[PDB]
């Protein structure tokens, strides 16, 4: 009858994710999944892709919280490919994936081909997407309408004013802004004083 | 723009779909990083940018440094300011530049600059040349740059010296196809 399984800051192995990806087919109602804030030493690509290939069998999973490991943006098109096989998701948390422009435009073709607006909380931690991929990321985020609580924190990145102004236009445009987290950023006087609305900012 | 946080505040409250902005640059002598970054970040308010150089002394080598963020640019005018070769390579580096003016160049046009990498401005339509110090071979390779760009509609070659028999190469470059 398990429907929520939440594990963070725990010493997971590729054997744990492996056997989880070998006997996860028996568990059916487990619709809420947190394995984030963890690290996989070896075969995190392999046990991740086998894991999501097991996750295609499921039909209730709406909450996914995913950790950080090595060589992962080859697993991004297969995660997003099984989410092209999955027309339903509501909670997405993605920790420290170090993504770039190609992965965020793969997500761009994903959301511009699959309309998924049941999603309410979103984490995109620790990535080195360039400023034009931040702008196109405001085109992809411009496509969204129903995101509620999210976190776009990354490393110490200086944004451009085009990113700031699309952030004011689209963040002012969307409705359900409860709490927004951006940590590791530079917004000095005008940029920090030109955003504020119905959300709750976290530096 | 004479000789400015208030206009930085003015564009930096709301941003909408401005079509085009015209920038009048007048006599830039002092040059601190705060005005570089502020006046740099203003320029993304419109969909097209019309930059006007007017006798700016501090921008003798700071062309590419300030405009590095400024991806949006439509046309540019050069009015009586010093300029380097690599800055001309920054002029030819951008592709969205469609119309260009240049006036009062006292110094000799160095090779490897504007006239040597001329064939990169693939949407050039209006080109204005006045008071340029060159020689014959610079006009020849200039005309070799004229053989590349095939979308021009308007050309000015006013007030030019040391151009003996370069006009055969220039007019030869222009009268090739029905342009």
């Amino acid at each position: 009858d398990l429907q929520e399984m939440k594990l963070v800051a725990c010493c997971l192995t590729a054997n744990s994710v492996k056997v989880l990806a070998q006997n996860l087919h028996n568990l059916i109602k487990l619709s809420i999944l947190d394995i984030s804030e963890n690290y996989l030493e070896k075969d995190g690509n392999e046990a991740l892709q086998e894991l999501i290939g097991r996750l295609g069998v499921l039909g209730e999973l709406t909450t996914l919280m995913l950790p950080w490991c090595w060589d992962v943006h080859t697993s991004l098109p297969k995660l997003l490919k099984q989410l092209e096989g999955t027309p339903g998701l509501a909670k997405l948390g993605l920790k420290n994936w170090r993504l770039r422009d190609e992965e965020i435009k793969s997500l761009g073709e994903f959301l511009e081909m699959n309309p998924l607006r049941d999603l309410q909380q979103l984490d995109l931690a620790g990535h080195c997407v360039s400023s034009d991929g931040w702008l196109y990321f405001m085109n992809v985020f411009e496509n969204l309408k129903q995101l509620v609580f999210f976190d776009f924190s990354t490393e110490e990145f200086l944004p451009d004013a085009a990113l700031v102004r699309k952030l004011s236009q689209v963040l002012s445009k969307l409705t359900l802004l409860q709490e927004v987290k951006l940590t590791g950023w530079e917004f000095d006087d005008y940029d920090i004083s030109a955003i504020k609305g119905t959300f709750k900012l976290v530096t | 723009f004479y000789e400015p946080p208030r206009a930085v505040s003015l564009f930096f409250n709301w941003k909408q779909e401005f079509k085009t902005l015209e920038v009048t640059l007048r006599d830039i002598n002092k040059l601190n990083k705060q005005d570089i970054k502020y006046l740099g970040k203003i320029f993304s308010s419109a969909t097209n940018l019309r930059l006007h150089i007017k006798r700016c002394a501090a921008m003798a080598g700071r062309l590419s440094s300030v405009l590095r963020t400024c991806k949006n640019m439509h046309t540019l005018m050069v009015e009586a300011s010093p300029l380097t070769t690599d800055d001309e390579q920054y002029i030819t580096s951008v592709t969205g530049l469609q119309n260009l003016s240049i006036h009062r160049l006292h110094t000799q046009q160095l090779p490897g600059g504007l006239i040597d990498s001329l064939g990169n401005l693939k949407n050039l339509e209006r080109l204005i040349l006045d008071d340029i110090r060159m020689n014959e071979e610079d006009a020849k390779n200039l005309a070799e740059g004229l053989r590349s760009l095939k979308k021009m509609r308007l050309l000015h070659l006013t007030h030019l010296s040391d151009i003996g028999e370069g006009m055969d190469y220039i007019v030869k470059s222009l009268s090739e196809e029905s342009c």
